[PDB]
């Protein structure tokens, strides 16, 4: 239990969620959430061109 | 070994449970048909405590779901893990409960409750040593708030002995969608403040909350919502699925919970929850898991617990961390702030701790707190149902179904005594 | 937010500026 | 219409002084604990209900 | 011909065992199959059968399985018989009543029949090892049932506890007064001499003395473990002195009621700090009388000794062991009681203690357990008590406990008998 | 082990704070994004008293920021150290204070101060032994005055025992910003004066005139007169973080220049600033730097010391250098000038020495003064607001608040006892017993 | 089986203490790392090391010291430094927040927390002395912790030991120069506390070992570790007689016998005699006459008190390295017949003399050069009233108005210990003065 009473553990200790995408974000994690809208502000741009051309 | 059949009645209720089995077929390694393809050898342990097992290595959920209208779980059905339940299991009506507690208590799901508590019965006594039920619904519906506390009724003259939870959602003054629900949520407190062993109210104004201040999410629907009560109905029991270096099951978190029997409301609280812009800022360790878990705003229900004095706060905690870390946290917060516990119990927190954390975390917690803040969630909803109530005001659709006015009378009374308990610890 | 500039250097003075009397006259004695 | 000579001394003079709360180090870092909470000075021998 | 029958109760026990077999396959030649790649010293804790097995002489209960089950999938799974490591169906879940009244009954006859058919095979048992914890449910409540089933058919036989007590700041649940005050008012005339230790003051031991900050419950469990093949040491190594398990009651326990002294393990430091220390035998008696050394946390500086059992390791000479207790026997901080005039018993082995790897501890080549009744206990039960008045005054938690068939006087018959153990140790000072 | 909780409010509190952190993330080795890349190994041992540890070797301040409005968030965002703090304790409201005292201090600085306390609370009590907090803030603005006053009289009241040094900016006899700085500032200081332990009055005019006279700056500007408040902010400090052969942290200070407990109003005073074309004219000795810093053309409140006293004076050295010169410049700066110190304390320099200068410095110094030449600041601010409160200038922006009249004429009363005090003790008799 | 606990309490403390066992392990020859190079005896070598070492049992020597402070930054630079593996670990003791030139926090609130953690260090390294004859404190009369925690060590100690000999090695306060404003009130309380706790108080100032480093000595602009140089050499030829051969050996209980006359008068003055560069060594013959004589002259002194102004009431002398008897006595012989130098009716005696063979060590780096000779002189003289009556006036000018005293009175030290702490320093003054007349 050298981990546990490392004293640069927190050096070499990595953040809960790097990207908007990796492995280790997965339901059960509570670190990744649906409601987050990635890709929200394109689609408002592509309604907004659909508005004008109509 | 300690088996824990899952039921669920209403669409809120549906839905968090497709969220929560879901979750625990993530951590348990479950496949959207059903057969396991994990890493570890600990995940097929104490499998058999929700699921069950059929011919050529399926895995099926422990399950009941319940509702009085078919649309809700032909939508569960065909949702991303609608394929892994047996659908038996997959109860309906024809006629919907029309948001009223006296449809789905006498008229609709009285006639329902037969095949359901067949199904039960069938499910239930498969296994070896059953440790409980567990219910999901809201208060402010008609089919979670009004049969779900049948269904608590008649499993509880059934299995004297056995360990009840519900999950219930009770309504917020605040965020309200229906004009009926004082009615039913002071209809089916009624029956869960002597028919339930814990409660664990959460509220939705909390969860808006939640959302808008910690997670900072620009759209919350209610799929996020029902992701965060599933953390905390997966965080409850994750001792006797998994190992830890001082194990707690849900007997354990009703010993050193309740003083008395009538105080069972708790009000659940995930601690390592992060923003998306605020995540390389986070240093994951014991002393900000408990003070983020401790927080005013982190609670799932929108009672500020600063108001009122602790009873008894639990915390499961997950993942690999020293033992005095957690002991002197506790400590900590004991010592600071004596004002905000109660005098006549010396220690008021207790710790449990597990082994596996959740899957990708480093490491995580789960509060459940014993409260005398809670009365104002049942001060408020008391406050309106008698401002309906002193006119008679939505009545004619409760008493056509043959409920005798002094039901309400001896309900708001009943809440009333339970608020009055739950003041005279406030001094 | 990008970052804006580089950040001109300023370094350390080269001789003063890391020893503090301690480093300086209590090395191994080794005369 | 006050000397502020007078009245600075007074206020020293016609005082009383701050009781420390007693504190123990226990290694040899700095780290501190409270005295009384923890248990090495009798505290709850002296309590009016003892072996009664 | 020296058998020791070990008593492993909860879950506080099975880790407890887990460390002390650890230590005492470690502590002969026998590896984790139970093989061993002859001397015959292992006889105090393992039998041999026709194919070469050396199974321990413990009985692993509890009764909750997934404690248990990590004995039987981890390293050491060939080395115990099945039938040792025993498990229920429903645990306790932190409350007396549950492990005394209604789920004790249906594993205490199974028990009972593997302790018999250890005791079988015992030409020459000396004594019952126990290791439970006040807090918790089985080990509050299937542990004093087992004390009182065993205190019946073998009656005079020695029985040992090595319990853990409630810390004084800490505590990691809510109703462990009830369970404290319910297993000491009824194991007070069914246990010949409880040996107590607190997890805070090991807390801070590894804290202070060791560098190691933030220790898990293992590095206690080593600690325990150390402390207890140092207390049975002698019954398998050669020793100038060699002390049996019947004289820690009779040089420790002066009235019946008075059976709880205390635990300190001496030269505990690290590799670091070995380096600057010479670690005479001097040394380590006077740092045993150190508060900052005693496995429970309290102060003897204010209290009278009542009697001093203290044992010894590795290359120890008779003469140091003279002067060096003569030395404490002039200190004005160690204060003995009018009527022991005596005070101490003494007991030199051969065998320095043993190294584990990835250990906490450094390889040293003397070493002390002493084992101090003390009158400064004193506080802690009157502690203790103040903490179930607070509760007991508005029948808090009560509910929980006369559902199992127990009624509302055995808590107040509780307090009066421990009412009564706190005048016993104010009156003896006189 | 010795932490200080940074606060900062208001505009000038926000930008003074900008540069404070860039020069100590400089002096310790911090990039704009976070990480330690110093050189030595004293820039990480003691980075604790400032810092806190995240993952990765990533280090987040402990400062606090508050603000009414959201474009000073906005540019404290912008700027080339933006992205080193928390996003959590960014504080903001939504309607800015108006250029209001009243406003900031009991409408709209009263909800708003709930969540900054949580901040402040959350972000003290995980700290192994706090030393103390500081705040930066402008008496004449709005947000800073009156939210900062009510910061300090909520901390001071949690927590009784710790520093409260207040880096404040105190308005303008010559040149000023806004109308109604008389009424901020006369309220102001009667919370300064009873719920701080030490406050550094800082003149924007003053710093003008060292950027005019003795740096040559063609366009000074407000990251200018801010490099300048930063080094004597950090330079108070530097006993904390690196070693010395005479330490002096916030608290021996305290205990050496403040005599009686309402006089603690200070004069501080940057020692090595030369300007561009004179930089190789100077030989850097220790005489250089206590003759600069004793000069009056070199204090940061626009108040001569030749019309006062100085009751103590403080000396805090950083880099390598020799004791006895220090003290005999220390002697011979006390016994040239003797009618400008007080002759009931016979030493009156307390002096501090610290080995590391600051960073391409090499070395350095800091002037704290206590001075009764300080009285004649509260003086032109007082007759100020006699002449605005005689007729209600401006009072129906206060009043309507909730504010009362009464509650002007307690803040003038306070302020003219503690210039009266001053000039009690700036002329006593030493040779006195009194009436005692 | 001379063994004496070192017990440096404070920075001044921990800075002297530095420059001491630096120069107690290169007197020796014990590395930095706490071994000898060799082991050059097949089984013998020398046991001196036992007077200030203790040695395990394979080949270590740890010091028998306990550096106390109440701030980490000056113990941290010994723990990370170059004789870190000497020391061990729990030898260094370190608080959180230091006194900051208070002595209330260093008596009542804050040093009286580390308190039990000195002691029990104390009594450990004390368990190992098999022929301990006393402590050595090291302190300041003008900081905090130096002069509350030092005076509070002094309060247990005779609590727990009794009679046992503690001499001082104080940092007098300068009369003129000063690093500090509430040095006088530190001063006051802390020799009011120890007047009687004390055997005996060497003192020395600050700014009369500046003015022999610039005069005597040929540098210019020193720094602290010049001056901690010299008081290192000041307490090797104190405790030489314990590890060195000795014509006339000096124990530690000879300096309280044959310096300290009356019970409250024990506050003698140091003097290093052939404190000189070697250039100027390099013209100077340093026979034993000279250096002689060079111990009384006024400037040479290591206090800024001149003993024109007093009168000489007992001196000790010991000498060092290449001398012979026959010119100790001569020389001393010599000084008697002077009128400049004045002695007290009372004490025809007037010395205590001391001659050790060892010559004094040689640490680089320092800027003083190898001499055969060495005098370090321990004289009690009636001369320091100008001190106290100093002290005693800037005291004065503070306590007319109560400067400062909020600092003190707000933290369980009440207003009354300043008036009964002046009251005894004001018995004290004229206490040397009944001492100072002559009997006719
Ligand atoms: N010192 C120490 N105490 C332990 C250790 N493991 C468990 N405990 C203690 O065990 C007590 C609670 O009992 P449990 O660990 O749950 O074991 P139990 O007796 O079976 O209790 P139940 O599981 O509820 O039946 C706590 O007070 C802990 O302090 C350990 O390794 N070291
Ligand atoms: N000779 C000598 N004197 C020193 C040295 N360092 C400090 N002093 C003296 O010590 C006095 C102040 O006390 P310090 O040693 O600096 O600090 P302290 O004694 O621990 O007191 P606090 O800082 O309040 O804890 C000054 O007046 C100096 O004269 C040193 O290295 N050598
Ligand atoms: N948490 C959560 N609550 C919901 C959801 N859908 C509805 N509700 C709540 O349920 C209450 C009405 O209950 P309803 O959805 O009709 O369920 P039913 O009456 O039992 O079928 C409302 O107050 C909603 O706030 C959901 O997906 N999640
Ligand atoms: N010297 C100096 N003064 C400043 C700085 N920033 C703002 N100020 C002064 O602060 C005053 C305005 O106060 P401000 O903080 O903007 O008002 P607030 O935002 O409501 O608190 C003006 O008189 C400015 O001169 C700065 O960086 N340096
Ligand atoms: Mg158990
Ligand atoms: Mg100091």
């Amino acid at each position: 239990e050298f981990d546990l009473s490392d004293p640069l553990a927190l050096k070499k200790d990595r953040p809960a969620r790097q990207s908007d995408y990796d492995a280790r974000n997965t339901i059960s994690g509570m670190q990744k959430f649906m409601g987050e809208d990635l890709n929200f502000h394109l689609r408002k741009k592509f309604q907004e061109e659909q508005n004008r051309e109509w | 070994m300690r088996e824990i059949v899952h039921l669920q009645a209403g669409q809120c209720g549906n839905q968090i449970g497709a969220k929560f089995w879901e979750v625990i077929s993530d951590e348990h390694g479950i496949d959207p048909t059903g057969t396991y393809h994990g890493d570890s050898d600990l995940q097929l342990e104490r499998i058999n405590v929700y699921y069950n097992e059929a011919t050529g290595g399926k895995y099926v959920p422990r399950a009941v779901l319940v509702d009085l209208e078919p649309g809700t779980m032909d939508s569960v059905r065909s949702g991303p893990f609608g394929q892994i339940f047996r659908p038996d299991n997959f109860v309906f009506g024809q006629s919907g409960a029309g948001n009223n507690w006296a449809k789905g208590h006498y008229t609709e799901g009285a006639e329902l409750v037969d095949s359901v508590l067949d199904v039960v019965r069938k499910e239930a006594e498969s296994c070896d040593c059953l440790q409980g039920f567990q219910l999901t619904h809201s208060l402010g519906g008609g089919t979670g708030s009004g049969m779900g506390t049948l269904l608590i009724s008649k499993i509880r003259e059934e299995y004297p002995d056995r360990i009840m939870n519900t999950f219930s959602v009770v309504p917020s003054p605040k965020v309200s969608d229906t004009v009926v629900e004082p009615y039913n949520a002071t209809l089916s407190v009624h029956q869960l403040v002597e028919n339930t062993d814990e409660t664990y109210c959460i509220d939705n104004e909390a969860l808006y909350d939640i959302c808008f201040r910690t997670l900072k999410l620009t759209t919350p629907t209610y799929g996020d919502l029902n992701h965060l009560v599933s953390a905390t109905m997966s965080g409850v029991t994750t001792c006797l699925r998994f190992p830890g270096q001082l194990n707690a099951d849900l007997r354990k978190l009703a010993v050193n919970m309740v003083p008395f029997p009538r105080l069972h409301f708790f009000m659940p609280g995930f601690a390592p929850l992060t923003s998306r812009g605020s995540q390389q800022y986070r240093a994951l360790t014991v002393p900000e898991l408990t003070q983020q878990m401790f927080d005013a705003k982190n609670m799932m229900a929108a009672c500020d617990p600063r108001h009122g004095r602790y009873l008894t706060v639990a915390a499961v905690f997950r993942g690999r961390m020293s033992m005095k870390e957690v002991d002197e946290q506790m400590l900590n917060v004991q010592n600071k702030n004596s004002s905000y516990f109660v005098e006549w119990i010396p220690n008021n927190v207790k710790t449990a701790v597990c082994d596996i954390p959740p899957r990708g975390l480093k490491m995580s917690a789960t509060f459940i707190g014993n409260s005398t803040a809670i009365q104002e969630l049942f001060k408020r909803i008391s406050e309106q149902f008698t401002a309906m109530f002193r006119r008679k005001a939505f009545l004619h659709w409760y008493t056509g179904e043959g409920m005798d006015e002094m039901e309400f009378t001896e309900a708001e009374s009943n809440m009333n005594d339970l608020v009055s308990e739950y003041q005279q610890y406030q001094d | 937010i990008r970052l804006p500039r580089g950040r001109p250097v300023i370094p350390v003075v080269p001789h003063r500026g890391a020893l503090t009397l301690a480093q300086e006259s209590y090395n191994l004695p080794l005369h | 219409e006050k000397n502020f000579i007078n009245t600075n001394a007074a206020d020293v003079i016609m005082g009383v002084a701050k009781k420390p709360k007693p504190i123990y180090v226990d290694k040899r870092t700095g780290d501190k604990h409270d005295l009384e909470t923890s248990g090495l000075v009798p505290k709850y021998i002296n309590k009016k209900d003892y072996g009664v | 011909m020296r058998e020791c029958i070990s008593i492993h109760v909860g879950q506080a026990g099975v880790q407890i065992g887990n460390a002390c077999w650890e230590l005492y396959c470690l502590e002969h030649g026998i590896q984790p199959d139970g093989q061993m790649p002859g001397d015959d010293s292992f006889n105090t804790f393992f039998s041999e059968t026709g194919a070469g097995k050396h199974v321990p002489r413990a009985v692993f209960v509890d009764l909750e399985p997934t404690v248990v089950d990590e004995v039987r999938t981890g390293t050491y799974r060939q080395l115990f018989h099945p039938e040792q490591l025993i498990t229920g169906k429903e645990d306790a879940a932190n409350n007396y009543a549950r492990g005394h009244y209604t789920i004790g009954k249906e594993i205490v006859d199974l028990v009972l029949d593997r302790i018999r058919k250890l005791a079988d095979l015992c030409t020459g048992l000396q004594g019952f090892l126990i290791f439970h914890s006040f807090g918790g449910g089985t080990g509050s409540g299937f542990a004093s049932l087992l004390m009182e089933r065993l205190s019946v058919d073998y009656g005079k036989k020695s029985k040992l506890e090595f319990a853990i007590y409630p810390a004084p700041q800490v505590s990691t649940a809510v109703v462990e007064p009830y369970n404290s005050i319910l297993t000491t008012h009824t194991t007070l005339e069914h246990s010949d001499c409880a040996f107590m230790v607190d997890n805070e003051a090991i807390y801070d031991i590894c804290r202070r003395n060791l560098d190691i900050e933030r220790p898990t419950y293992t590095n206690l469990n080593r600690l325990i473990g150390q402390i207890v093949s140092s207390i049975t040491a002698s019954l398998r190594f050669d020793g100038a002195l060699n002390v049996d398990l019947t004289e820690f009651q009779t040089n420790l326990v002066p009235y019946p009621r008075i059976h709880f002294p205390l635990a300190t393990y001496a030269p505990v430091i690290s590799a670091e700090k070995a380096y600057h220390e010479q670690l005479s035998v001097a040394e380590i008696t006077n740092a045993c009388f150190e508060p900052a050394n005693q496995m429970v946390k309290c102060d003897p500086r204010h209290g009278k000794y009542m009697a001093c059992c203290m044992l010894y390791r590795g290359d120890v000479v008779p003469k140091d062991v003279n002067a060096a207790i003569a030395t404490i026997k002039t200190k004005r901080t160690i204060q003995f009681v009018d009527w022991c005039p005596t005070g101490f018993k003494v007991g030199i082995n051969y065998q320095p203690p043993t190294v584990v790897p990835g250990g906490d501890l450094a390889k040293v080549q003397r070493a002390v357990c002493m084992l101090s009744n003390t009158t400064a206990i004193a506080e802690a039960w009157a502690r203790l008590d103040h903490k179930l008045d607070l509760m007991y005054a508005k029948r808090a938690f009560v509910h929980w406990y006369v559902g199992e068939g127990m009624e509302e006087g055995e808590f107040s018959e509780a307090r009066e008998d421990l009412a009564a153990l706190e005048k016993d140790y104010e009156e003896v000072g006189v």
